[PDB]
């Protein structure tokens, strides 16, 4: 039918594959060990582009190394000698302390509760709700002036912290430096005046109403279920809590 | 009528496959191949941003009412307290709503604002979208809430709405799921189910297969079957079919459904309906649903013919044969497919059994060897195909 | 070591783990959510055996997929449909396969080659006729022990013509062939011939496409594509006076 160049030019031990997908469509694939030359069943060689490299296939004996595959979507060729690995180089939030910026959710007050929110130990923020003229309290009795209050206090106390209130949301951001150890926020009421919310969530049900636009939870099983603890991030946009690949 | 053009080919033996059921005659061009029309969507140009809704449902002494729109605060409303009469009648939720839009009319001229039963609707111009919808209750989300169209669960869901309002309810990340779509109707205030914002419903009925039909008078009529459309589901839950973008081979009926063989592909129907390819919710997995299994093996073997044989449906192909089964009964998930033998068999004739055998050409380069297609006695399960023109090796052209 | 399309998913043989897709998907390996579990997952089997067997092949045989390694054979099956937990990987045979050579199966059975020290033997994998499920191994190249040189690169055949063909490495220039038939079930034409096509011809791997065989071989100046049909009545070229039994 043809000759197909010279003794080299197909390599001393080439691995060939026919492909045969199609009455037009029969080609042979030559794999010199040095890259890959396809030839039609008449013969004539249809050029093989290496977009993306082509070190693959470079093999010392392409017999037992190359192996091929061929289904009719695609034509796999897997080299036995490469070892698969993953890159280190992409992370998601590559670097992440789930530490640093937590939220406290404020959803409502009430006459006589004392808010106290500490952060690293120190009660920093003290806003006792008041009672006894009831049109500035009932004013007052609302979450989100309670917030404002509530930050502004926070800012004095924790100047290298940034604090950013949101609809229900404060959240509390460590400087890159420090971390926050501790959280806890005493309502002065059941945990439903207002609530400390950490990155960690027993249940899916219990999330955070509210969120920043990429704050991530992970949730941790309830011990009802039995279930892979998982994590959990709030998109503002659509106001969806879907789910997502981890934090490091 | 609907066309003649599917039949025409220049070498029908080996084009058309007519397969004849008592119902309906489905003739298969084979050269066809099958399209989806760009032309007919849903929603065609949709912008999820743009119309949002919020529900003000309640009002209490002192919260301030702040719903921002591109992030400038743009309504300001702090109900007030003190004396009680005015403020009870000032509680309420329709005088609130109404109260807002007029503030947003103003600080939005072009976006226009309609009020609702319980919702506020703001549609923005066509070339601006909303960015930010976030609006403060100064309660609990419960005093007023902004609705996107996106929920996280069906119970979520705004509870009046316009009359086509679509939400996707997104998962709830509990049950595993696809996100589905759902849409509102006004008249029956039933929320219902539908079939994604921007998603082409309607494969073109002339690439898919066609039928002949006897008429009242006796004398046929060569038309297309008409396919359902895929009703619920967006794009991503709700796959084109295999066939979408290739050519047909053959038409099969496996149990109740319709089925196709496509390439490397076998494509089933809806148990009940053999038109319907999609499955009838995209929200709940359905027994009942499309199958998009592709024959598993290390070779290129297009499916071209479907033989039913024994108790079972071998799937045969050019190089291979296969055979269609399932572990139980038939789900998306339950279709094995197997490889049982690897005889060759030329296409351009269709295989007939006679009795328990099945007889079918392989092609020699000059003679033809028609082979005979059995249940060996012995095992379980083995098929062979004897030879059985060995002993005229060179008769049959 | 080889890439396998077992059900809807694509699969890998890596040393001792077989390693699946998700269903639909022959791309992603990882579940689509780790909260819920879908029998559409990817699945992560090893082959449960005492000694040491690293999966090198996979072959579709009878109903079943074969993973064969090369000092046993296993049979990937899942006890109803497929989860991460119903597939078992059992252990049917253990004959040794020398990997080298893909197994080539022409119609039921499958073909492959044993590395004797120096002398491969062929033998043909067969469902036993009388029990459920045994497979054994017949050795055919018992008649003839020592034929088959060692390197084996292919094994390739054709159901139509019923041959098959081993072309080894070692005796570069002989393909050698084995002709059966099968009346019944019995083995009526057990041959083992060699066509030899040159004194310094190195022959590559043929592979058959339909009753025509396209052979590349080398010279060592130029090497070449041809074509062996076996038609019984024609002129392989054109206005030639009678077939003319010559080599290119």
């Amino acid at each position: 039918l043809n000759t197909l160049g010279d003794n080299g030019a197909l390599g001393q031990a080439p691995y060939i594959h026919l492909i045969n997908r199609d009455e037009h469509e029969q080609y042979y694939a030559v794999f010199t060990g040095s890259g890959i030359r396809v030839f039609d069943l008449s013969g004539n060689e249809k050029q093989v582009r290496y977009p993306n490299g082509s070190n693959y296939i470079k093999t010392a004996n392409p017999r037992n190394d190359l192996r091929m595959v061929t289904v009719a979507d695609y034509t796999f060729i897997v080299n036995r000698n490469v070892v698969a690995q993953k890159n280190t180089k992409s992370v998601n939030l590559p670097n992440y302390n789930p530490n640093q910026d937590g939220l406290i959710n404020v959803r409502g007050g009430q006459y006589g509760r004392e808010l106290i929110v500490h952060i690293n130990g120190k009660d920093v923020a003290k806003y006792k709700i008041p009672d006894g003229s009831q049109p500035e309290h009932v004013n007052n009795t609302d979450a989100q002036w309670l917030a404002e209050e509530l930050a502004k206090q926070m800012r004095t106390n924790l100047s290298d912290w940034t604090v950013n209130v949101g609809q229900g949301f404060i959240h509390v951001t460590a400087p890159s430096g420090q971390q926050i150890d501790s959280f806890t926020t005493k309502d002065g009421y059941a945990d439903q005046l207002i609530n400390p919310v950490t990155h960690y969530a027993q249940s899916f049900s219990k999330l955070p109403p509210n969120a920043p636009n990429g704050y991530m939870v992970k949730i941790v099983g309830d011990a009802s279920k039995s279930a892979d603890q998982y994590y959990v991030r709030y998109d503002a946009e659509r106001k969806v809590w879907t789910e997502t690949l981890g934090w490091n | 009528p609907n066309g003649s053009n599917y039949i025409k080919t220049a070498n029908p033996r080996n084009d058309l496959r007519m397969v004849t059921v008592a119902d309906y005659t489905f003739i298969v061009n084979r050269n066809v191949v099958a399209q989806k029309n760009t032309k007919s969507v849903n929603l065609p140009n949709y912008n999820p941003n743009q119309d949002g809704l919020i529900n003000v449902r309640g009002g209490q002494y002192g919260r301030e009412l702040i719903v921002h729109i591109n992030g400038k605060d743009v309504a300001k409303y702090k109900i007030p307290d003190g004396s009680q009469p005015e403020h009870v009648n000032n509680t309420d939720a329709q005088w609130l709503a109404e109260e807002l839009a007029k503030q947003m009319r103003t600080n939005l001229s072009d976006w226009t604002v309609n009020v609702g039963q319980g919702f506020i609707h703001v549609t923005a111009p066509s070339g601006q979208q909303i960015d930010s919808f976030t609006t403060k209750d100064g309660y609990a989300d419960q005093l007023i809430n902004p609705v996107t169209h996106y929920a996280q669960s069906f119970s979520k869901l705004p509870p009046n709405a316009p009359n086509g309002y679509m939400v996707k309810i997104v998962g709830d990340a509990s049950k595993s799921a696809d996100q589905y779509y759902v849409r509102y109707d006004a008249e029956r205030k039933v929320w219902t189910e539908t079939l994604g914002w921007n998603t082409e419903d309607q494969v073109l009925w002339e690439t898919m297969p066609h039928a002949l039909v006897r008429a009242a008078d006796g004398n046929f009529d060569f038309k297309w079957l008409e396919w359902s459309p895929k009703s619920c589901g967006d794009v991503d839950t709700n796959p084109w079919p295999s066939f979408v973008g290739s050519s047909i081979n053959d038409v099969f009926f496996f149990r109740n459904r319709l089925g196709f063989l496509s390439g490397e592909n076998i494509i089933l129907s809806r148990t009940a309906k053999y038109f319907n390819f999609y499955p009838a919710s995209i929200a709940n997995l359905s027994d009942d649903d499309p199958i998009d299994v592709a024959v598993s093996t290390n070779r290129i073997a297009i499916l071209k013919y479907a033989v039913p044989f024994s108790e079972e449906l071998l799937i045969w192909s050019d190089e291979a044969q296969f055979v269609l089964t399932a572990s139980g009964t038939l789900t998306s998930k339950s279709v094995e497919l197997n490889l049982t033998t690897q005889f060759d068999v030329q296409d351009r004739a269709r295989p007939f059994g006679i009795g328990r055998n099945v007889y079918f050409a392989s092609p020699r380069s000059s003679f033809t060897s028609i082979h005979r297609y059995y249940a060996v006695q012995d095992v379980s399960s083995v098929k062979n195909a004897e030879d059985i023109t060995s002993h005229v090796p060179n008769y049959i052209p | 070591n080889d890439v396998f399309f077992f059900r809807n998913r694509l699969g890998f043989l890596s040393g001792e783990n077989i390693i699946l897709s998700r269903t639909a998907k022959y791309f992603n390996f990882y579940p689509a959510s780790i909260a819920n579990l879908s029998d559409d997952d990817p699945i992560d089997v090893a082959v449960s055996t005492n000694r040491i067997a690293i999966l090198k092949y996979a072959v579709p045989f009878s109903e079943e997929l074969l993973i064969w390694s090369d000092e046993a054979q296993f049979v990937l099956t899942a006890s109803g449909t497929l989860t991460s937990k119903s597939v078992e990987l059992n252990l049917t045979t253990q004959f040794d396969v020398q990997d080298r050579a893909r197994p080539f199966g022409i119609g039921r059975n499958v073909y492959f080659a044993s590395p004797r020290s120096s002398f491969t033997s062929i033998h043909r994998y067969y469902a036993v006729q009388d029990v459920s499920s045994v497979k054994n191994a017949e050795d055919i190249t018992s008649h003839v022990p020592n034929y088959i040189p060692n390197g084996v690169f292919s094994i390739c055949g054709s159901g139509t013509e019923n041959f098959c063909s081993v072309l080894s490495h070692g005796d570069p220039s002989k393909i050698f062939m084995y002709k059966f038939l099968y009346l019944n079930e019995e083995l009526r034409q057990q041959s083992w011939s060699h066509w030899d096509f040159g004194e310094n011809v190195q022959v590559l791997a043929c592979q058959s496409i339909s009753s025509d065989m396209y052979v590349i071989l080398r010279n060592e100046f130029n090497t070449f594509l041809a074509r062996i049909s076996f038609t019984k009545n024609a002129i392989d070229l054109q206005g030639e006076p009678y077939r003319a039994f010559m080599d290119m």
